[PDB]
């Protein structure tokens, strides 16, 4: 599958990953399918990709905004997937992971949005409410649909945890850089080595950290601690928000971004 | 894994991000030990009876029910500290914070009662209180947002999504998520993540214990209904709790019509709703097609908030409770007629339960019952409300 | 003719027009006749207990006296119906105008806090009520004002005078002085003409009582003092009427300061005026040197009289009550350290009593002294006026 | 004394007594004394002064109106008392009856207050808010120092008080036309032929009737019921609140109304 052929061509590289994230339809559709693709053409090795919904628990102001614009340009879930399904037609090797809020993969039956998922070629979904307590029917319906289920591994992790979400999850492991929400200003700068030991120990799905990385040096200290990755959302949104009105300079800059961070990625 | 069990049938559970669920672990499992304590209950006793004023007066109303066989009391909540029901559950979670070694309160509010009461146990027992407010029920609220401040609790307006109660209970489990490590999570209501609902349930039962002993003393026999409203859950399933196993008590809950059912302004998600995964439960939720959140209305701050506790959703599918939904000018009708007829300003939360009672007698005026109302709050904070839509509406 | 004595030494009496003479009397054997009636008692008892809330609790404040020998509680009239004291008597006041036939209802207040409980007792007994406001305090106490019309009062600004609480209290008499035969004047303090200074003071005595009992349960002993803010008299005479007998316990009265007794502008007529005769009483007054009424400020407009009931002018001269003052800053402060410190928002009346106590111990910290002070009632509605001055001085 | 030397002469004459009542010093001194002179010169046969006072109870809002002239030009009762002795001077054999507040009588000693009055030539004094109840001491300075005190009978006066009023009042009985305040406009219309014919049964002094009289028919009515006379204030002081401007009119309107009052007095 797409993830374990990209973590063991990344691996023959001695390179980590770099994982960007955007608001799907942010700011519209159009523009959100032209910054995907600059996304990937700049360097991207998988993407991370959010579907607008109204009451994101789990993120801080800069995606709380991008849901805004992309609500504002009308986009709904049905659009996203439709979204989905061109962006797979056009790059048919990269990893394509969704995060979700449960209420969007619940809605109208768990099997039913998993089938979906499949349909238009996504490989995994996070879904951000959904602790390992409660995951069983969101897992066995994404295992029915060959979706990864994607688990969080937060630095308060005990042991119990660890062992769980290297049994259940598949496609990469999401190591939390720090508690609270998304935000590019708030870094996490706790170590992390001692959990990223552990889920090797317990052979979980290659780990991609995510929360607060917003320079290339924080990519850098990922791989170098040993996760097989990293993931930037927020920094990447407002490079977004900050050229709305210069479409053009927005992807060059989101081009030059991605560009430095997957540089960094490179052992 | 778990000491108590997290649902109420179908509803209920732990949908917070993996992050809070050591939190939520350790609450309960303070909970669990502090239910056991005689020193933890003798202290909350000793808050509630010589602090907070328990217990509260069963009023009976001998003139809004003249000429019908309906006998009407009122459990007084209004008359406890603060002027509500949410001083019950907060002293007793102030002194959970205080076991688990919390040193901080964060607590949402929608027309500032939870926040006052939330600012006042916090301000005895020596807690840094912050309360995330809707910045419309902070522009129409100033009173109790300089009542908090007066009692040391810094306000936060939220100005997103409807900036009411819901864009609150959003920022204060956002602020959670990044503080759970000296803060606790002070939730207003019988709803959210486990324990929760447990918890609060607990904390507000002694709403329907002494209920039941007043009435057992006045009249000799239990109600034939009890009748609160229903925003987030918490005064009801207080008044509720002690009845469950006295088959022959009603148990009726009150959402708000908001404008009427039929024009989508309410906050009614119980019987008007579907079941959805948000603000940390499986509960009926007021939702789009799609399953995005839709926003609720209310002429009361208190009961705008478009889901509800997930026992009160278990209790309605079983058929134990019934539940109904009363409009804003049902309820405003039900505000002037206790102010006129028997002295008391009720809240404009617990109108709506006064509303339905007073239903109940109109409708069927020779029918012999005996009802409780839940008279969870003074209505002081309500009267700038009622005094504009009053002028508005050119009857002042 | 007087069943009762109408002196309390040199002062009191019923110094009234010839033609409100019978009506003093009636209202006199009426008080007679209904304190010796079980029936009568019995209601009272239970409009006391199951309406307005008694037994109100006795709060100890274990952090305002906090590395002292100071135990202070407060006894929490605040947590009355209506939020004060004053609901206590207006019950047994409505009562005695039902016994006598009295169909109507005259009142004065200042704040409000007297107008709101007279509107609740006419809205539950089925009187028609009239209440006399200055027009300052009407157009500084909206909130009030809307309070006792939504409970069905008729509210009457007052522009004559200084506009306050006395200028009320003229209207009031000269309206009962042509409406006795169908109204009862439901006078808000323990001064005016004989009966009324002993009507009050045996319809509040259940304060000290309860604070006597609680005392004891919680101390084993006495208080050393208690403590009470005098405007007109009544909250201080119902806490000190039941001590008055225990010689050990001191018995201490807080008038206004205001801006300091240097100033003239204060409410403080006990100790810093001189005996006079008017408001129907023979009783210390703010007077000018050619017997001229003077009027009184004070922050607090239920504290704004300048005069004082004759029972307290006759405890202060045989030395069994002491009387002291507080200045506007002095009880300002008293009211943010009560909300910090114990989440508690007292009157501003009330915080001139708080005040003094924290002086005593403030002055004194290693005195061993227990303290009760008469917290008689809450200041919701205060905030504004708390608001402004911290506005203006710059603090907010 | 004064009293029984009138009530002899109009007796005689078949006449009863029309007494205004003015307050000193309203709207100034000289003009408070100019109409003073005017009420006499046309056909006042005694004088009901008033001393202002800051809080009158028993009064409408037309004699508060007045007591607020008189404060505004600075009115004290020392200077009162002077303008009573002036008025003494000029006219030696006119009934002058001072309605007080109790307050003004005991403020500096009662005994000091009549001895005043004494020495200005007063001749009664009536305190509004001292009921018989509580007459003791005033009565008594009075009596020791030659002025009669004034009590009050009101229309619900019983036996009883219509004894103690016959005893310990001299010079005249105030006979109350109705409940409530002063006031031209409120009228009493309750008989009293019952209370007149008893006070004269107990040996009272000669009533006169007071309150709401402001027309001559009134004045009429209460002597053909038996009374020695009828008082009116608060319709003289109207004539003085609406001719503030107009010093002249105000004293030319005076006469013509107490003329006419004076005239329904005569039998
Ligand atoms: C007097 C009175 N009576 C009834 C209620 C209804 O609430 P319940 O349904 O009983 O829980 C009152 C409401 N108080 C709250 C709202 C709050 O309760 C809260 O704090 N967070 C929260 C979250 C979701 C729903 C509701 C709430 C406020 O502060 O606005 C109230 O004030
Ligand atoms: C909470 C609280 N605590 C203390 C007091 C002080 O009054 P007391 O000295 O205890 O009698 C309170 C005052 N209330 C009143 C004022 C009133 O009492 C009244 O009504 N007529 C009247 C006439 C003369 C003096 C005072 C009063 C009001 O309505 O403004 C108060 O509200
Ligand atoms: O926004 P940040 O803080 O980069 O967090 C990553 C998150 O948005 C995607 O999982
Ligand atoms: O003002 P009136 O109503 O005339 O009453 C008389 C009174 O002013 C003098 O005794
Ligand atoms: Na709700
Ligand atoms: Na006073």
């Amino acid at each position: 599958e797409r993830y374990e052929n990209l973590f063991a061509q990344l691996n023959d590289r001695r390179e980590g990953a770099f994982v960007p994230f955007v608001t799907l339809g942010d700011p519209g559709i159009e523009q959100s399918l032209k910054i995907i693709d600059t996304l990937i053409d700049a360097g991207a090795d998988a993407l991370e990709l959010g579907v607008p919904f109204s009451d994101p628990l789990a993120d801080g102001p800069t995606i709380q905004n991008a849901n805004l614009r992309a609500f504002a340009a009308g986009v709904t879930p049905a659009q996203c997937f439709e979204m989905l399904a061109l962006i797979r037609e056009k790059h048919p090797t990269i990893p394509i992971g969704l995060l979700m809020y449960a209420n969007l993969v619940f809605n109208n039956g768990i099997d039913a949005f998993y089938a979906r998922c499949e349909q238009v070629g996504v490989d995994s979904v996070l879904v951000a409410d959904v602790p390992v307590e409660e995951s069983a029917p969101f897992r066995q319906a994404a295992l029915r649909h060959n979706i990864a289920p994607i688990f969080i591994c937060p630095p308060n992790a005990d042991d119990d945890l660890l062992r769980q979400v290297a049994s259940y999850g598949r496609g990469y492991t999401y190591l939390l850089s720090r508690s609270g929400v998304t935000g590019a200003e708030n870094r996490g700068a706790l170590p992390l080595h001692h959990l990223i030991e552990k889920l090797k120990e317990y052979h979980a799905a290659p780990a991609l950290q995510g929360f607060g990385i917003s320079s290339p040096e924080q990519v850098s200290a990922a791989v170098r601690a040993g996760a097989a990755g990293a993931i930037s959302g927020s920094a990447i949104v407002k490079i977004i928000e900050k050229n709305l009105a210069s479409p053009k300079q927005m992807l060059a800059e989101l081009r030059s971004f991605v560009s430095a961070m997957k540089a960094a990625s490179r052992a | 894994t778990t000491l108590l069990n997290p649902y109420f049938g179908e509803f209920g559970g732990m949908y917070v991000p993996q992050i809070l669920m050591p939190a939520l672990n350790q609450l309960e499992e303070a909970f669990v030990s502090a239910q056991k304590d005689p020193e933890f209950q003798a202290q909350f006793a000793d808050l509630l009876k010589n602090y907070a004023g328990r217990p509260t007066a069963l009023t009976k109303c001998q003139n809004i029910t003249a000429g019908t066989r309906t006998t009407l009391y009122l459990k007084r909540e209004d008359l406890l500290h603060g002027g509500a029901h949410k001083t019950n559950q907060v002293l007793g979670q102030a002194l959970l914070a205080k076991r688990m070694g919390k040193s901080e309160i964060i607590a949402e509010t929608g027309a500032g009662q939870h926040g006052v009461a939330s600012a006042l146990a916090s301000a005895l027992l020596g807690l840094k209180c912050r309360i995330y407010m809707g910045a419309k029920d902070v522009e129409r609220q100033s009173p109790n947002v300089f009542r908090m401040r007066l009692m040391g609790a810094e306000v936060i307006p939220v100005h997103s999504g409807s900036a009411t109660l819901k864009d609150a209970c959003n920022e204060a489990l956002r602020d959670w998520s990044g503080s759970y490590e000296t803060a606790h999570y002070m939730l207003g209501t019988a709803a959210g993540p486990h324990p929760y609902p447990t918890i609060v349930r607990e904390f507000q039962r002694m709403i329907g214990e002494e209920t039941k002993a007043q009435i057992l003393d006045k009249e000799g026999r239990l109600p034939d209904a009890v009748i609160a409203c229903v925003g987030g859950g918490s005064n009801a399933i207080g008044m509720f709790a002690d009845f469950i196993n006295d088959t022959s008590v009603g148990l009726i809950g009150v959402e708000p019509g908001g404008h009427g059912i039929e024009t989508g302004e309410h906050g009614a998600p119980l019987k008007h709703g579907r079941v959805g995964i948000y603000f940390g439960m499986k509960a009926p939720m007021m939702q789009t097609a799609d399953g995005q959140i839709e926003e609720s209305y209310s002429i009361s701050a208190g009961l705008d908030f478009p889901s509800v506790g997930p026992q009160h959703a278990y209790l309605n599918s079983i058929g134990r409770a019934d539940y109904v939904s009363i409009t804003d000018d049902e309820a405003l009708e039900a505000f002037k007629t206790l102010c006129r007829h028997e002295g008391i300003i009720p809240a404009l939360e617990s109108s709506h339960a006064l509303a339905h009672a007073l239903k109940m007698m109109r409708e069927q005026p020779e029918k012999e019952q005996l009802l409780v109302v839940n008279l969870s709050g003074r209505g002081d904070k309500d009267i700038f409300t009622v005094h504009d839509i009053l002028k508005a509406r050119g009857e002042i």
